Formats: structure tokens, C-alpha cells, sequence
């Protein structure tokens, strides 16, 4: 935790906002309303 | 060989537009995310500094 | 009269050693990972493996595990951007 590497980590999605949150407001309801038969959850971090 | 789902053209070019902009990035890490280093032990020896 | 030998083994597996306070795992980012004292400065680090001997040369394999992430971008049609980060160690290069 540094402010000289803090960007660099939250950037990287390392710590910070979590997927539900920094995506776009279209993205997420398309992502939530095509679950089904194409997925798209293994390419977004939201970290721990 | 490599296969594409039969997506519609008006939802795959909305998803296009969508997943271009500078916030919508992708991000991947490394299953097992480590770093190696191998040290030679010679034979019969027990200690390694 | 009869004496004891006791043994174990264990294949299939690597040591570990955790870098948290209390051993546990309470997340990906171990709280002493951002301790201060270990993130503000600079420090060396000594290790000694003592092992039982052996008959030919060998090779001690040790993993330091850290965080290794890529981003990937790709404003344009037909052009891809990425930004690869290791955090404890390298990082691409500077200047």
C-alpha cells in the first residue's frame, strides 16, 4: 500500500473497486442478461 | 481451426462498441503467479545458504 | 530384542510456507504484504535449507509467490495494447 505504487495497483484491479462496480452501467446489463449460453465472468478480476 | 458463435449482427456490434472504450479493459493473471530460482546441490552435501 | 524406525512420505506435493501474520488465508493480499515496514523500504533476506544427503547432484526449486497480472486494451479496430505488472520483482522497464 503506497501512494507511489497505489495507481499502479488499482489500475491493474490488484485491490480497489470490485467488477460490479468500475464496468459500464450497458455492459453490466448485457453481461447479466446474456448468462446463459455465453458467459463472460472468467475475464474481470475483482479482487480481494 | 477456430469456431464463432452465430451471434446476431446488431447485438455483436452493440457488444463491439461497448468493449472498445478506455474503461472496459480486459485482465488475466497467472493460475499458479510465482517466480523460480533453482540452487545447484552438489553431491553429499546437507547445507544450502 | 527389536528396535523402532518410523518414516513418512509425501509425493505429489510442494512445501509452503505463508507470509501472513497468523498463518491463515484471509485473502489474496496477505495483510503483511502492506505492513507498512515491509512495503516503505528496502531489505535483504538469508535463507538456510538443511536436507539429507544424497548419492548424486540435485536441485533445490523454490517458488516465491507473488502477483503477476495483464491488461489488455484495444481502442481501434485491428490494433491490441497490453501493460504486464509482477509486482515484487520486475516490471517491464523504465526510461
Amino acid at each position: 500500500a503506497t501512494p507511489s505504487m497505489m495507481p499502479q495497483w488499482s489500475y491493474m484491479h490488484i485491490s480497489g473497486q470490485d467488477a460490479s462496480e468500475y464496468l459500464s452501467p450497458g455492459l453490466v446489463q448485457f453481461a447479466r442478461a446474456t448468462e446463459t449460453y455465453f458467459s463472460l465472468n472468467n475475464k474481470f478480476r475483482n479482487p480481494t | 481451426y477456430a469456431t464463432f458463435f452465430p451471434m446476431a449482427h446488431n447485438t455483436a456490434s452493440t457488444l463491439e462498441a461497448m468493449l472498445r472504450n478506455d474503461t472496459n479493459d480486459q485482465s488475466f493473471n497467472d493460475y499458479l503467479s510465482a517466480a523460480n530460482m533453482l540452487y545447484p546441490i552438489p553431491a553429499n552435501a546437507t547445507n544450502v545458504p | 530384542d527389536s528396535i523402532t524406525q518410523k518414516k513418512f512420505l509425501c509425493d505429489r506435493t510442494l512445501w509452503r510456507i505463508p507470509f501472513s501474520s497468523n498463518f491463515m488465508s484471509m485473502g489474496a493480499l496477505t495483510d503483511l504484504g502492506q505492513n507498512l515496514l515491509y512495503a516503505n523500504s528496502a531489505h535483504a533476506l538469508d535463507m538456510t535449507f538443511e536436507v539429507d544427503p544424497m548419492d548424486e547432484p540435485t536441485l533445490l526449486y523454490v517458488l516465491f509467490e507473488v502477483f503477476d497480472v495483464v491488461r489488455v486494451h484495444q481502442p481501434h479496430r485491428g490494433v491490441i495494447e497490453t501493460v504486464y505488472l509482477r509486482t515484487p520483482f520486475s516490471a517491464g522497464n523504465a526510461t
